[PDB]
RNA sequence: AUAUCA
């Protein structure tokens, strides 16, 4: 199992979005991350106090990961962080910090427009904390000037003082994942004719951003508390720990890394050497160059399919696996891992038709029926039966796999020396094997109706195939051609009674789809059902006898 | 100082207990865990008021598991320390270091440099005494302290204070 | 994306289609409070026909010796001739259905009588008909008070939105409109005794019934009537094969409100 | 209302809401000579009230952010020169329940 | 097998909200995590035996909690947070509504 | 009127492969759209910019894209969506979560 | 491991790989049911996906016996992709780069094996007895292109 | 470390079974180690949802010399239920 | 905030979804050997025992119905008209 | 699991201000004058002078021993030798905090009768002094209006010299002769 | 990654 908790279960009720102020990221960090070096003590079998666990997380099947221990099965693995040489983009905002310096003075860190224009006051007014910010941008962008004194509220003759700074605001474009601006200057009232061509450094867009009024970053989509726009220019990087990457030490001459673990020692390797670039003698256009080689490292990271730039490829040809695109795609881990994903009591086989099942059972092969098990608790009602199934084990068919003792541990009746002697306990749990009239959840995919996955009484039968009743063959859209069919075992009480009580095959006949009945007759029984009910039918006393007995319910009446 | 607190405390009670006696389990169970206890956001939590009127609500069972959890709401008297506070108290400990004063459920600790510079430790005497011209404080005196400020530690509350003021010191 | 836009849609309890923001979709499951599954084509007789087999169907005039009931039809046959009082109510009904005539006349403009409503009156006749073994030469011990005033009652007790205010009530008879005009034409005197032949204990017993059936009608609040909506479109469109563009790609050119869509043209009346 | 036969120039329109608490509309002479309220497709609208309104949010246990929208500029909502905040009634035909009332707020 | 999204469906379409938890937790993903009460992060440093609980940086050795959420999710969570995204995790309301 | 049509349109594509869908499916699809106060499509760009949950939108087409914004703008997420409990792995609030539980030792202590 | 309840010096114990458990083949009792693909769970570093659309392929193998542990990636091609940024990236590169160098004496091996027709095994032993005598003061300055020979 | 549950009993001190023993799930074909330190396992066992019996098996050295051998298992599919046709 | 017996308006009748519920609890709790309210006449199978102990109303719980505002109103099963 | 209050406020990622608590009647969050009840009510700080606690506590302790032997059905130097009985009889045992706050209390309480406790929770509650102060005034026996002012130094301006001394001779008054 | 299955 996994060990007890004296903390309080509770459930999430809501999920607050933020950016990572680097304080904070440097706050939870529970190692530096100073070598790009994975383990290996110099041709050892250790982790290096520099990259994974520095002081971080545990793999490798033993505990110690920092006084927490616990080992692989309980800890969570708990961050680094990377101090950072100098500021760079990140790669998503790189657009939303190009916006805002858009909409903010370069120099004293003041709203271009404010409570004196009336298109601005207005588009303050929105409510909408996204479509605000998208008016004050297409109004803001266009102001070129930061202004000292504006028209008062009342006449354009006597101009009323705002905030200070004159300064001439540049344009702004982007050189992937740079920031170049275009200042509009004056000489001799024209120019530009060639104007100032200068790139914003990060430090200096910083700087802007750490100067933002409260009130005016929060007319910006931006949060005080959660997120300061300052926070989306990375200076500090968390690093994930070995959970999010995990290595793999295979035969002592063959080992693997994950490719964020190669991606971090890059940004590290790159990170190092500009630190000493900038120490020692700064040659400028040699910093500037070694910083825009980290920029990269670090973009491509976290986003590795970026346009306009070169990927980030990994000596096979093959490119690196960022963090965006194991979220990305439908097997991303959204679409593949959380919203959909393969689970266990799970079973699939061919199927083929019976006219001979109950419309709302399904014959399960005796196989598929001992591998599949239902977790039953100990009670005064089950004692007896319970410990019969456990005496009769793995094998047998009416038989069981486990038993769960209150302790927590696991019986494996297949090993255990005492699956004999075996005494239970009120409470304990017999993991027994799907037994006939269980409720299963039997779907055919693809599964664009509810009806394509309903829930049919268990008839443990011979050979290996999964029949149903022909009449139910419609609404899973199957035939007998070489389809096959998934099943689910309920493991609760209370889960069971949701299959039963909702989803059961009866209750599905009437679909609310078109207002009227979604299996009928087919096949072979609708064309005997035509000749059988003709005028010139009729039938001999020995074959009605037949007939009569043939009906399960059949009063005994001639 | 001494406060009376509307407070409530979530109990996760077993199946097992879902019999008549469950209001009186549950009341039991509270008593044990708060009565007591000492917080820092709420100091020493003392005594429960009004035990016939413990709002027990109904308790939402645990899916997964068997059990239900109520919100136990109550009220009871607390004891929170401040910094600032004149507390009257009696010695309890005594040495060259200073005298630690029992208030009530905590001790505060008086140090020799925060007390007048004629008061003088005495080893020489059973119990060891802080000896004044006209003043002797020993294990039973009774002392007016000035608390200085207060450390939240565990299951405890515990502070410096000072008698070197005006209208401090032995009573 | 039809599953995906709608997942998060279910009615509440109050009746109300609403959504993760608790904005309302519908304000009504339906605009008639029903599930899907408890409803059937049935036909609003009121609706077609001439405006003279109409009234031989439905006018009851007690103070003209041809057009009233024939003590064959009641007991009260006799007694009920020239009843002025009685024939107050007789009007009122027959005035109602005529209302509802133009009514769903204003509905259904085409007149098209079979719709797909709650509550399958025809076959609880049926079934009052062999339950009760039903004689169809004597006369019922029905009065007219029985069937006319039976009928109004058990109207104010199809219920599907509860409130106790004049939005929630009004809303009420809105969302029961329907219904009632099809219970009105299959449950006017005329009918109940000339054609039904039912008997009082008949009707006393049909009226439970459609009560009974009609509330078992009536949406769950938990359906998740969004998902349910996305797949019993999604599903039927898996299985699709003036020359205009039509089917699956049309579907798509509706979903994606496509701006430069295929085959434009007008109807020009 | 101002109903202009081709065109209002933007010196002109600028005089608009110039002068409060009274309103300004504007019409294009072209759009009016067919009453779009007559088309089949076009239910009965109802300005409500703003007790009407109270009440509606009040019974429906409504934010106005709950409450389907009427966009300002629909040609509806000019017809009828409802203002932002301002809420429709809308009461169409059902071939479910034969009448449906459902409520628009303004834009 | 995979209980896929299309899967998902049906059973939200059927109303089987536990079933839909089963499936997706106790059948497959299912993890405890302990987090902070102060800044709803996964920071906390359980030592769960000698029952000690820390979430240093927020000095909060008190307001605690432990929830049951898919390992995937606690991945999911622990990948935002690399990206320098917060997804913090609150036991209680704020909004109404 | 723009409701009325887009039905009239949908219906027809449904009726001309021969198909019977019920009145209300199409209903709900048509005023989903509709609400908002135009027409809202069922693309990564009508429905899925709405101001639904962060997790709920990514979880169809945007994902990344969709939680840096939500980063930046410090979204906070209810948690009422189906798609979010999901992620979580808690107990969605819909027809059986619909509702909360209760013991009543009042009803109880009654029977025994 | 070694099973609590028990504990027999020889450990009797068994992977039931195919239901995911570790065993006490003695008592049955289950000593751990988290487990894992090591193939697998191998296929994700060293696959046959050189294109770049499996989502299982996440990392690479490495080999720490012969290069010790240097992970860098290069700067190249993609789909999207101006041959500027790839030029400037590179030329930074180079500014940053002796011994990491001496690596292509490797490729002065490789090249000697592969022009003598030799195994894939004997290269891996002279690049390792290379690396292990390249900067020994044992050696010292003895002919520098028959030390690797 | 690390054995399979299997049983390794079928095997012969070459770590092969002859050809002609039956064999059948989780069962050892090729007994191999990869020592490392005292030695893990790394041993083929037959496909758990099949069996046989084993045709032949040779041993050989490829194109730079490295063992290698190759099992052949023969079984005789006889038509079941939901065979294909 | 909690709607007043005297105020309630929910449906008087129990919904598919409540009843599905009530009995997966029940059954559950039957299960992990809660104490039972009515006579097994012979049953062993907690389901059962939970459908009889919902005929004869002897089941102690309560719907808490939440409304989209947040309100609720909470209907005892003893109350709840069971026509499904 | 810990205890809860009626305090509900939203610390949304903003950690601290926590500024510090002193008898510039800056107490907690926790112990504002603004406090609600289980009920919902705005209710004032309830705060006791160690006589009026003394009371408080024997009281529930009493009416406690009622209902537990109800359930069960199917001097000063005398005060602390009957309270510890008491204790032995309610409260956990483990419970020493209570035990040596009933003993303080016992020992230090300006007021013994509940009737004495009632004039002096009256003649204090018309100061419009803020519940701390109110406390202090009535378990801090003081002589000069300084004593008061110096040991209760919030109090500075709140009160007259004159007012407050002629409060601190209807106080001594009642002090119940031990 | 190709081939394939309904
Ligand atoms: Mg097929
Ligand atoms: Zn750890
Ligand atoms: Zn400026
Ligand atoms: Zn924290
Ligand atoms: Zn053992």
């Amino acid at each position: 199992g996994q060990q007890y908790s004296s903390a309080p279960l509770r459930t999430v009720k809501e999920v607050q979005f933020g950016l990572f102020s680097p304080e904070e990221v440097r706050a939870i960090s529970v190692a530096k991350i100073r070598f790009p070096e994975t383990m290996d003590e110099t041709q050892t079998r250790a982790k290096i106090g520099g990259l994974n666990d520095p002081r971080l997380g545990s793999i490798d099947r033993n505990l110690k990961c920092q006084t927490c221990q616990e080992g692989m099965n309980e800890c969570p693995g708990h961050f680094g962080h990377i101090d950072l040489a100098k500021p760079v983009f990140h790669v998503g905002f790189i657009a939303k910090i190009k916006k805002v310096c858009e909409c903010v003075c370069m120099h004293c860190g003041k709203l271009l427009l404010d409570e004196h224009n009336e298109l601005m006051r207005q588009a303050l007014a929105i409510k909408d904390s996204k479509k605000r910010f998208a008016a004050i941008w297409t109004l803001c962008k266009t102001k070129m000037v930061c202004e000292t004194d504006v028209p008062s509220e009342d006449d354009p003759t006597q101009l009323v003082s705002r905030g200070g700074c004159g300064n001439t605001q540049p344009t702004i474009r982007k050189d992937g994942l740079k920031l170049v601006g275009s200042w509009k200057k004056d000489r001799a009232t024209g120019d530009a004719d060639e104007p100032e061509l200068r790139v914003l450094s990060t430090e200096e867009i910083l700087n802007i951003f750490k100067h933002i009024s409260v009130k005016d970053f929060t007319s910006l989509g931006f949060n005080e508390v959660f997120s300061r726009p300052e926070w989306m220019i990375l200076t500090c990087l968390p690093v994930p720990p070995p959970p999010v990457r995990p290595s793999i030490s295979f035969n002592e001459s063959q080992r693997g890394e994950d490719d964020l673990t190669f991606k971090l020692a890059d940004i590290l390797k790159a990170n190092i050497s500009l630190e000493t670039l900038e120490h020692n003698g700064a040659p400028h256009h040699a910093i500037e160059e070694a910083e825009s080689l980290l920029q990269f490292h670090v973009a491509t990271y976290m986003d590795n399919d970026i346009a306009g730039q070169p990927q980030a490829l990994q000596k096979s040809g093959r490119p690196v696996k960022s963090i965006r695109a194991r979220l990305k795609g439908k097997e991303g881990r959204i679409r593949g891992n959380l919203m959909g994903k393969r689970v266990d009591f799970s079973a699939r086989t061919v199927i083929s038709g019976d006219p001979n099942l109950e419309l709302d059972q399904v014959g399960v092969p005796k196989s598929i029926a001992k591998t599949l098990t239902y977790p039953e608790v100990v009670t005064p009602y089950n004692i007896d039966r319970l410990t019969q199934l456990v005496r009769n084990g793995p094998n047998e068919h009416p038989g069981a796999k486990y038993v769960i003792r209150d302790s927590g541990d696991r019986i494996d009746l297949r090993y255990s020396k005492r699956a004999g002697d075996i005494q239970l306990q009120y409470g304990w749990k017999v993991e027994r094997h799907i037994m006939d009239n269980d409720p299963v959840l039997f779907n055919r995919q693809p599964s664009l109706h509810k009806m394509s996955m309903m829930a049919h009484r268990v008839k443990v039968i011979p050979y290996s195939t999964f029949r149903l009743n022909l009449s139910v063959t419609s609404p899973y859209n199957a035939d007998f051609d070489g389809d096959e069919m998934n099943l689910h075992v309920p493991q609760s009480e209370e889960t069971r009674a949701e299959l039963s009580q909702l989803c059961a095959v009866p209750l599905q006949i009437v679909s609310p789809q078109s207002n009227k009945p979604c299996m009928g007759i087919v096949q072979d029984t609708l064309c005997g059902i035509r000749k059988l009910t003709l005028r010139d039918t009729f039938i001999e006393l020995d074959q009605v006898l037949n007939m009569l007995y043939w009906v399960p319910d059949w009063d005994g009446v001639i | 100082m001494f406060f009376i607190k509307d407070l409530s405390l979530n109990i996760t009670l077993h199946p097992s207990f879902f019999g008549p006696r469950m209001k009186q389990y549950l009341k039991t169970k509270l008593l044990e865990e708060v009565e007591g206890s000492c917080t820092g956001k709420f100091g020493y939590i003392l005594c429960v008021l009004d035990y016939d009127n413990i709002d027990i609500q109904r308790g939402r069972i645990l899916p997964t598991d068997g059990s239900a959890e109520f919100n136990v709401k109550y009220r009871a008297v607390v004891f929170k320390p401040f910094k600032g506070e004149v507390v009257d108290g009696t010695v309890v400990s005594c040495s060259q270091h200073g005298f630690e004063v029992q208030v009530g459920p905590m001790k505060v600790f008086v140090t020799k440099h925060l007390m007048p510079q004629d008061l003088t430790f005495n080893a020489g005497s059973n119990p060891p005494s802080y000896q004044s011209s006209e003043d002797v404080i020993t294990i039973k005196s009774r002392i007016r302290v000035k608390i200085e400020g207060c450390i939240s530690q565990v299951s405890s509350i515990h502070a410096i204070g000072s008698i070197k003021e005006d209208y401090l010191g032995a009573i | 994306r039809l599953v995906k836009a709608l997942e998060d849609i279910m009615v509440h309890y109050d009746n109300t289609t609403r959504n993760s923001l608790g904005n309302v979709i519908q304000f009504i499951y339906g605009e008639d409070g029903m599930d899907a599954a408890h409803i059937e084509k049935q036909s609003l007789d009121t609706i077609g026909g001439s405006d003279a087999a109409f009234e031989k169907r439905y006018r009851v005039d007690l103070l003209n010796t041809d057009h009233t009931l024939d003590p064959s039809l009641l007991e009260s046959g006799s007694e009920i001739l020239g009843d002025l009082k009685l024939q107050v109510l007789l009007d009122e009904e027959y005035k109602q259905l005529v209302k509802d005539r133009k009514f769903l006349r204003e509905v259904f403009v085409d007149g098209e009588a079979n719709w797909p409503l709650p509550v399958n009156i025809r076959r609880i006749i049926q079934n009052a008909q062999q339950t009760f073994h039903i004689d169809h030469t004597k006369p019922s011990d029905l009065t007219i008070k029985d069937i006319v005033l039976g009928v109004k009652d058990l109207q104010e007790n199809l219920l599907v939105l509860r409130g106790k205010n004049e939005i929630i009530q009004n809303a009420q008879r809105d969302a029961v409109t329907l219904f009632c005009c099809l219970l009105r034409s299959r449950l006017a005197t005329r009918r109940v005794l000339q054609e039904y032949r039912l008997t009082k204990q008949a009707f006393d017993w049909v009226l439970s019934n459609i009560e009974a059936q009609f509330l078992r009608s009536v949406v769950h609040p938990g359906e998740m009537v969004g998902v349910l909506a996305a797949q019993s479109i999604g599903e039927p469109a898996t299985q699709m094969t003036k020359k205009v563009t039509s089917g699956v790609p049309r579907l798509k050119e509706i979903l994606n409100v496509a701006k430069n869509m295929k085959t434009p043209s007008l109807t020009v009346y | 209302i101002f109903v202009y036969q081709n065109n209002i120039t933007p010196s002109a329109m600028k005089l608009v809401p110039s002068i409060p608490p009274a309103t300004i509309e504007t019409f294009n002479e072209a759009a009016l000579v067919v009453n779009i309220t007559h088309h089949e497709l076009v239910p009965k609208h109802i300005r409500l009230s703003s007790d009407e309104k109270r009440e509606l949010l009040k019974r429906y246990r409504l934010k106005e952010s709950q409450l389907p929208r009427i966009q300002r500029a629909d040609p509806v909502a000019l017809y009828l020169g409802l203002k932002r905040g301002e809420v429709v009634k809308i009461i169409r035909k059902s071939e479910t329940s034969g009448r449906y009332a459902s409520y628009r707020i303004c834009m | 097998l995979r209980f896929g999204e299309m899967e998902r469906d049906c059973m939200i379409a059927h109303g089987a909200a536990s079933f839909l938890k089963e499936r997706l937790m106790e059948a497959s993903d299912a993890f405890r995590v302990h987090i902070c009460g102060i800044c709803g992060l996964m920071t906390v440093i359980a030592k769960l035996n000698h029952n000690q609980f820390e979430c240093k940086g927020c000095d909060n050795k008190i307001d605690i909690y432990q929830i049951h959420i898919p390992y995937a999710a606690k991945l999911l969570f622990q990948e935002l947070m690399a990206m320098n995204i917060t997804p913090r995790l609150y036991t209680d309301r704020s909004r109404d509504f | 009127a723009g409701r009325a049509a887009l039905y009239k349109e949908v219906y027809n594509v449904i009726a001309s492969d021969g198909s019977y869908v019920n009145y209300r499916h199409m209903a709900l699809l048509v005023d989903v759209m509709t609400t908002q106060g135009g027409l809202t499509s069922v693309t990564r760009h009508g429905f899925n910019r709405s101001n639904t949950g962060a997790l709920m939108r990514c979880s169809f087409e945007e994902t990344v894209e969709i939680l840096f914004e939500a980063g930046a703008s410090a979204e906070l997420d209810d948690c009422r969506g189906v798609s979010e409990n999901v992620i979580l792995g808690q107990m969605a609030p819909i027809g059986t979560g619909a509702f909360d539980v209760m013991i009543d030792e009042e009803s109880l202590v009654k029977y025994m | 491991l070694t099973c609590p309840e028990c504990k027999v010096y020889p450990p009797k114990i068994v992977e039931r790989f195919s239901e995911g458990d570790v065993v006490c083949a003695l008592c049955g009792l289950v000593l751990s049911d988290k487990l894992v693909d090591t193939r697998s769970e191998w296929r994700t570093f060293s696959n046959d996906d050189h294109n770049g659309d499996d989502p299982s392929r996440v990392g690479e193998a490495s080999n720490p016996l012969l290069d010790g542990n240097n992970l860098s990636t290069r700067i190249g091609k993609g789909e999207t992709t101006d041959m500027r940024f790839t030029k400037e990236l590179n030329k930074a590169q180079g500014k940053n780069v002796k011994d990491n160098e001496v690596q292509a004496a490797f490729a002065k091996i490789t090249m000697l094996c592969d022009a003598a027709e030799l195994p894939k095994i004997v290269k891996d032993c002279a690049k390792e007895a290379y690396k292990l005598c390249h900067d020994e003061k044992t050696l010292k300055g003895k002919s520098m292109e028959s030390i690797m020979a | 470390l690390r054995m399979k549950h299997g049983t390794y009993d079928k095997l012969d001190d070459d770590g092969l079974i002859a050809p002609g023993v039956r064999v059948s799930g989780e069962d050892v074909i090729i007994g191999k180690t990869t020592p490392i330190s005292s030695k893990r396992d790394a041993s083929t066992p037959l496909r758990s949802t099949e069996n046989g019996i084993v045709d032949q098996v040779l041993v050989t050295t490829n194109q730079d010399g490295l063992k290698f051998v190759k099992v052949r298992v023969r079984t005789t599919k006889i038509p079941q239920i939901g065979d294909k046709f | 905030k909690a709607i007043p017996k005297d105020q309630r308006a929910t449906t008087p009748y129990m919904t598919k979804y409540e009843r599905a519920r009530i009995l997966g609890t029940r059954a559950l709790q039957i299960s992990m050997n809660a104490p039972v309210f009515v006579d097994l006449e012979g049953e062993t199978d907690p389901l059962r025992i939970a459908m009889k102990e919902l005929a004869e109303k002897k089941i102690p719980l309560v719907i808490r119905r939440y409304l989209p505002d947040g309100s609720f109103e909470d209907w005892s099963v003893e109350e709840l008209i069971v026509d499904l | 699991v810990s205890t809860s209050t009626f305090q509900t406020r939203r610390r949304r990622l903003k950690k601290v201000e926590e500024e510090e608590n002193a008898a510039t009647l800056q107490l907690g969050q926790e112990f504002q004058l603004k406090q609600i009840n289980h009920q919902g009510e705005e209710e004032e700080l309830i705060a006791l002078n160690l006589s009026e606690a003394r009371l408080v506590i024997k009281e529930a302790l009493v009416e406690r021993r009622r209902a537990f032997k109800r359930s069960q059905k199917k001097t000063r130097e005398k005060e602390l030798e009957s309270i510890d009985v008491l204790l032995e009889q309610t409260t956990g045992g483990n419970n020493k905090d209570l035990k040596n706050t009933m003993q303080y209390l016992t020992n230090f309480s300006r007021f013994r009768d509940q009737e004495t406790v009632g004039a002096v929770i009256q003649l204090l509650k018309s100061t419009g002094l803020h519940p701390f102060e109110v406390a202090q005034l009535g378990s801090l026996a003081c002589d000069t209006a300084d004593e008061a002012k110096t040991l209760i130094p919030s109090l500075n301006n709140k009160i007259s010299d004159d007012e407050l001394e002629r409060i601190l001779k209807e106080l001594s008054n009642l002090e119940t002769l031990y």
